[PDB]
């Protein structure tokens, strides 16, 4: 008749490999750029000098036309 | 003769998965603030400077009707 | 004796991988746009009068006064 129960069986096989890690979050934006360059004085200087040249020339024209009576 | 033994223990845990991918890099920052434009007072002040630095030139042309 | 028992069940799934790290910061933004230059028209508006007044004042200094100005 019966001998004893056998010994315990072997360990089961290894479980399945784990899934790849979760996706990384997006990086932060970079900082704002530096301030743009300020408008320089040159454009104002240029127009002022033109206005001065114009008005000074007009002094001579006015004087000449005054004498002629053709203002 | 005899019954089979008891069941074996569960197997070992599986291997760990591969690391996840790094996140995308962030967008570029915003452009900077605009540069400064001339105020009306600043315009006036430059004109004043130009006039004051040109009195000699003005005087030359004011004699010219002679 | 009896035979060995049956194998155990499979082991649990392996752990998920290490989480992805956060993305790099983005680059600094570009420089802001340049300051807008004043228009020639606005310069003429703001400076025409002072040029006229200083011209008239200098003409008097030089004892060459001009045509009378507007009231």
């Amino acid at each position: 008749g019966s001998g004893p129960p056998g010994p315990p069986g072997p360990p089961g096989p290894p479980g399945a490999r784990g899934e790849p890690g979760n996706i990384g979050f997006p990086g932060p934006p970079g900082p704002p750029g530096p301030p743009g360059r300020d408008a320089t004085d040159q454009h104002i200087v240029d127009v002022a000098l033109k206005m001065l040249q114009e008005q000074l020339a007009e002094v001579a024209v006015s004087a000449k036309r005054e004498a002629l009576g053709a203002v | 003769s005899g019954p089979p033994g008891p069941p074996g223990p569960p197997g070992p845990p599986g291997a760990r998965g591969q690391a996840g991918v790094m996140g995308f890099p962030g967008p570029p920052g915003p452009p900077g603030p605009p540069g400064r434009a001339p105020t009306d007072q600043h315009i006036k002040q430059v004109c004043m400077r130009v006039i004051q630095e040109h009195f000699a030139e003005m005087a030359a042309s004011l004699k010219r009707p002679d | 004796s009896g035979p060995p028992g049956p194998p155990g069940p499979p082991g649990p799934p392996g752990a998920r991988g290490q989480a992805g790290v956060m993305g790099f910061p983005g680059p600094p933004g570009p420089p802001g746009p340049p300051g807008k230059e004043a228009s020639e028209q606005r310069i003429r508006e703001l400076c025409g009068g002072m040029i006229s007044e200083q011209i008239a004042q200098l003409a008097a200094h030089l004892r060459k006064p001009l045509a009378p100005g507007s009231i």
